[PDB]
């Protein structure tokens, strides 16, 4: 595949409301190193967990595109299912598309999740989560048209924007 | 400006 290219970053399970899925991160474009620094440890841990939505309208769009002109202030990238088996991955993809893509595209909205330093309560990184939609085709057109072309309309993923802040 | 989910 292409997605050498696009290398994985990150492993684990997203969380929203009772669901869950299992994704693979793939780092698309910007500052990998926020994506080091945002995300939570795989290795058993609680879910990284939607808790919070952000409309997909003018000034809230607007917003997440300022902090994505600066190739150190964000990180781009795509989430994809995956599992232990083809069995699993069925059942993780099921997941994704219908307790995570349908559900935000139902809201129109994205994801938000506000990523705290220890000590701090103002936030230091948020997570803006992306179901496929005119912002997250516009930006992975612009970024990664390879990328885009072999997923849109084909495979259930998720744009994951990483702002710190 | 966010909400929260149910």
């Amino acid at each position: 595949q292409l997605l050498k290219k696009y290398p994985i970053v990150w492993q684990g399970l997203l969380a929203l409301k009772n669901d869950t899925a299992a994704v693979q991160l793939h780092f698309v474009s910007g500052n990998n190193v926020l994506a080091h620094r945002s995300l939570p440890l795989s290795e058993g841990g609680p879910p990284l967990r939607i808790a919070q939505r952000m409309r997909l309208e003018a000034t809230q769009l607007e917003g997440v595109a300022r902090r994505m002109t600066v190739e150190t202030d964000y990180c781009l990238l795509l989430a994809l299912p995956c599992g232990r088996d083809q069995e699993d991955v069925v059942s993780q993809t099921e997941s994704l598309k219908a307790a995570f893509i349908t559900y935000l595209q139902a809201k129109q909205a994205a994801g938000i999740i506000n990523v705290p330093n220890p000590g701090s309560n103002q936030p230091a990184y948020v997570l803006q989560i992306f179901p496929p939609c005119e912002f997250s085709e516009s930006h992975l057109s612009r970024l990664a048209p390879d990328l885009l072309a072999s997923i849109s309309n084909i495979s259930p993923h998720l744009m994951i924007v990483i702002a710190s802040v | 400006s966010y909400s929260p989910t149910s």
